[PDB]
């Protein structure tokens, strides 16, 4: 027995890959991540208006987590943008994405993947800083949003240099959650499992829970382009888009579920892992 | 040239706090005077300013605590692309 999504992308990798993470506080030694995050100082977080670390490692578990992660291999780095409620501010996201590309021209390792599990309203400024971080080489993933809406309309969804990523249900449809779900459009990059994730659980440090959210459908994205650059260094962001998308299930999404000008729109795709 | 940009939702404005961008290839030494120009002509007016941080590596420019008042005079800085009020992202 496999968690479904595991189990969905699958038709230790990453180790050549560091993938950046830009959430709330990580409880690190969490035995599921433990020693394979490295906390980084950097914290920029708005004063608030278990529970402060609980978004940031389930992700990083879904990621490289020991029993339930997608690039088992691959190491990461944490950078605290988000506070105890989950909220953060563009300059905040702003002053860490450009802290990720100081620490690599200070110390370069191998391909870099940013994860930006956080969404806010249409950034002009957060749009251009990921599309120079993009043009300096490095790969962003980001949520497509739980609004239920266009993605173009959020940020960094919006931005075309950042792979966006909505989320889709075991069924392989796209998840409901609340009264909204998923975003879609023509911002969205393709989908991934984000409903019933099973991850590390900060309640304790052997604690599993499951989680639904288009972050969880970035983590595996982040993961499996972690495995593909892994395998295949070379590849530019464009050439790894390409991959993407090959080896994504093709058709699979109801598109019904989507409003009627969005289903020509929106990629009827659902990433997996190469065989 | 120089245009401003705040966010469309407005719950999730944050005023008070700019990010004011500078055009492609302004060095970090050209954004640190636009920040000091900026607290000079803002405190000329009688304005407390704060440069929270200075920008360089992706964007040029700095983020700056103060009145809205004073973005028409911010916009007549040299360098400046664009500036954009400070908003909220939230975890997905």
């Amino acid at each position: 027995s496999i968690p479904w999504n595991l189990e969905r992308i699958t038709p230790d990798g990453g180790s050549l890959v560091e993938v950046y993470l830009l959430d709330t506080s990580i409880q690190s030694d969490h035995r599921e991540i433990e020693g394979r995050v490295m906390v980084t100082d950097f914290e920029n977080v708005p004063e608030e208006d278990s529970k402060c670390d609980s978004h940031g490692t389930h992700l990083a578990g879904v990621v490289s987590g020991r029993d339930a992660g997608v690039a088992k291999g691959a190491s990461m780095r944490s950078l605290r943008v988000l506070n105890c409620q989950g909220k953060g501010t563009v300059s905040g996201t702003l002053i860490g994405l450009e802290f990720i590309r100081k620490s690599q021209l200070v110390q370069p390792v191998g391909p870099l993947v940013v994860l930006l599990p956080l969404a806010g309203g249409y950034s002009r400024v957060l749009n251009a800083a990921c599309q120079r971080l993009a043009r300096a080489g490095v790969v962003l993933v980001t949520a497509a949003g739980n609004f239920r809406d266009d993605a173009c309309l959020y940020s960094p969804a919006s931005a075309p240099e950042v792979i966006t990523v909505g989320a889709t249900n075991a069924q392989d449809q796209p998840v409901t959650l609340g009264t909204l779900g998923t975003n879609f459009g023509r911002c969205v990059d393709l989908f991934a499992p984000g409903e019933d994730i099973i991850g590390a659980s900060s309640d304790c440090s052997t604690c599993f829970v499951s989680q639904s959210g288009t972050s969880q459908a970035a983590a595996h994205v982040a993961g499996i382009a972690a495995m593909m650059l892994s395998a295949e260094p070379e590849l530019t962001l464009a050439e790894l888009r390409q991959r993407l998308i090959h080896f994504s299930a093709k058709d699979v999404i109801n598109e019904a579920w989507f409003p009627e000008d969005q289903r020509v729109l929106t990629p009827n795709l659902v990433a997996a892992l190469p065989p | 040239t120089a245009t401003f940009h705040r966010c469309a939702k407005d719950p999730w404005r944050l005023p008070g706090t700019y990010v004011v961008v500078l055009k492609e290839e302004t060095h970090l030494s050209q954004s640190e005077r636009t920040a000091r120009r900026l607290q000079a002509q803002a405190a000329r007016r009688g304005y407390l300013t704060k440069i929270l941080h200075v920008f360089h590596g992706l964007l040029p420019g700095f983020l700056v605590k103060m009145s809205g008042d004073l973005l028409e005079l911010a916009l007549k800085l040299p360098h400046v692309d664009y500036i954009e009020e400070d908003s909220s992202v939230f975890a997905q």
